[PDB]
């Protein structure tokens, strides 16, 4: 009875989804939703068991009871003798990165620009730059700051999905999910290396994975880190070799949710799935790589090297921490 | 301040 009913972010996911459904032998199965918050709500309903979400995801999902499970955790450096599942998390880089070439763009020059954004109430592609944005403009017209955007998850007629191109048909313009070509971290980096905006709010790992032939997709596969800088608070830009010294926050890793009387079998399972599917997987590459997908970051990070476990039994509210917290809760404040 | 947005 611990099979667990995954859900799936639009139909990319749900095809991933159904691929892992069928290879654990129906132990997870599959709900699809065309929004992160509509696959919250399937879960709240126990329609669905799980998703893994990024952190302004954690807060929403947490204000209605659903607590985190396993974190992302990715490849690390200190704490290497320890096993991936046991190694506490790190968080990763929000930055703001643009185009080399586009010469004297700085933090302090952004209004008017044109911004690309991973979703609305993600953590580095939203929450965090439009919280500093609104506290140091001394306003909470967020939707004026940029002459127009693509932020999906916005009012598709908005200046705030202007920019946004929707799918392959053109259909489905700034819809939260990978179906909106410049959704997510990669859609979002995408949109500034087209140069349809001035400025994404990505991570770091971002635009290393999408650079110097790290990926082969044809968007990125000609693309190079020295062709693009990061934009730190202080006004100055730096190399994207420099994100330790030049980020907008360090983000909480994207972790499974589920709800409280689902976590102890959501956990177990997971923890099995990946023993067979996850990055030295029994069956990955073999069969099935749950932490794959040819750099779209379907269901996981592609740069997941496992789920690990949390360390304290943290509420959302411990998961993500409490500056964080009040950040989200400061800039909900505007809408 | 609080309060589930569903
Ligand atoms: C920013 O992101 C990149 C990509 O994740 C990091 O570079 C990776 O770092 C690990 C170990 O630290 C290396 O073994 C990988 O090979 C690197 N990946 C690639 C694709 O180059 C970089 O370390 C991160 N920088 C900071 C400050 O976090
Ligand atoms: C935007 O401004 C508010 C106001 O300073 C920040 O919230 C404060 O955060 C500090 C540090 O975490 C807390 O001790 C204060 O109690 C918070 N203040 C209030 C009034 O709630 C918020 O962190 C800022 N946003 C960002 C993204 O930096
Ligand atoms: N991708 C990440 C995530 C975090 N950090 C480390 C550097 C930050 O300065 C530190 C904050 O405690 O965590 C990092 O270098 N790279
Ligand atoms: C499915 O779960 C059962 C029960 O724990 C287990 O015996 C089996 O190995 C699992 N198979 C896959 C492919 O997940
Ligand atoms: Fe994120
Ligand atoms: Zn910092
Ligand atoms: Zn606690």
């Amino acid at each position: 009875y611990t099979r667990v009913v995954w859900c799936a972010v639009g139909p990319e996911e749900q095809k991933k989804c159904q691929q892992w459904s069928q290879q654990s032998g129906q132990n997870v199965t599959c709900a699809t939703a065309s929004t992160t918050d509509d696959c919250i709500v399937l879960v709240l309903k126990g329609e669905a068991d799980a998703l893994n979400l990024d952190g302004g995801y954690i807060y929403t999902a947490g204000k209605c009871g659903l607590v985190p499970v396993l974190a992302e955790n990715r490849k690390s450096s200190k704490h290497s003798s320890l096993d991936c599942v046991l190694r506490p998390t790190e968080g990763y880089l929000a930055v703001a990165v643009v185009k080399k070439a586009n010469e004297g763009l700085t933090w302090n020059s952004l209004k008017d620009k044109k911004s690309c954004h991973t979703a609305v109430d993600r953590t580095a592609g939203w929450n965090i730059p439009m919280g500093l944005i609104v506290n140091q403009t001394g306003s909470c017209a967020f939707d004026e700051f940029f002459s127009q955007s693509c932020a999906p998850g916005a009012d598709p007629k908005s200046r705030l999905c202007a920019l946004c191109a929707g799918d392959d048909q053109g259909l489905d313009k700034c819809v939260p999910n990978s179906k909106e070509k410049y959704y997510g971290y990669t859609g979002a980096f995408r949109c500034l290396a087209e140069d349809v905006g001035d400025v994404a709010f990505v991570k770091n790992d971002t635009v290393w994975e999408n650079t110097n032939g790290e990926s082969t997709a044809d968007w990125a596969k000609n693309l190079k880190r020295e062709d693009f800088r990061l934009l730190c608070l202080d006004g100055t830009r730096k190399p994207v070799t420099e994100a330790q010294s030049c980020h907008l926050a360090v983000a909480p890793n994207h972790a499974v949710v589920s709800r409280s009387d689902r976590a102890a079998h959501v956990e177990q399972v997971l923890l099995h799935q990946q023993a067979l599917f996850g990055k030295n997987g029994k069956n990955c590459p073999d069969k099935f790589c749950l932490f794959k997908s040819e750099t779209k970051n379907l269901l996981f990070n592609d740069n997941t090297e496992c789920l690990a476990k949390l360390g304290g039994r943290p509420t959302y509210e411990e998961y993500l921490g409490t500056e964080y917290v009040t950040a989200i809760a400061n800039l909900k404040k505007c809408s | 301040l609080e309060a589930c947005a569903f």
